[PDB]
């Protein structure tokens, strides 16, 4: 459900999976950094 | 005397040939970085640009004087009047 209001809980379905000019420094990798990114995202808004 | 002349011709051909072969490997080395830290930098180029100078004027420190003595030894000989 969804907070939608004091009065109001709107029930609600959301898709967790699938889902500025300068560039990053990557340690150690980038491909080794997204996979790490993506688990803590989704248990984030799940949590949430 | 010929051997003095030759031998000078080729004393000229290691000062300059040498010096041109180090400052082509030099300043790929150094501004192969520049254009590296201009794109992670973009508004910084400007720095970066004006770093890369104070670094050439040491890279070409030794280079100049090898050319220099380089002209030196065609136009005014320095060993033909040491008989």
């Amino acid at each position: 459900n969804k907070f939608v209001n004091t009065m109001t809980q709107k029930p609600t379905v959301e898709q967790l999976i699938p889902l500025h000019h300068w560039d990053y420094l990557y340690e150690p990798d980038a491909k080794s950094l997204l996979d790490g990114l993506l688990v803590r995202y989704v248990e984030s808004q799940v949590y949430q | 005397m010929e051997t003095v002349v030759g031998l000078t011709a080729i004393a000229v051909a290691l000062l300059i040939g040498l010096g041109a072969l180090g400052t082509a490997i030099g300043f790929g080395l150094l501004g192969g970085k520049f254009l590296e830290g201009a794109a992670r930098q973009p508004e910084m180029v400007p720095m970066l640009q004006v770093k890369m100078f104070i670094v050439a004027g040491l890279l070409d420190a030794v280079t100049m004087i090898g050319v220099g003595i380089a002209l030196f030894f065609t136009f005014a000989n320095p060993f033909v009047g040491q008989i």
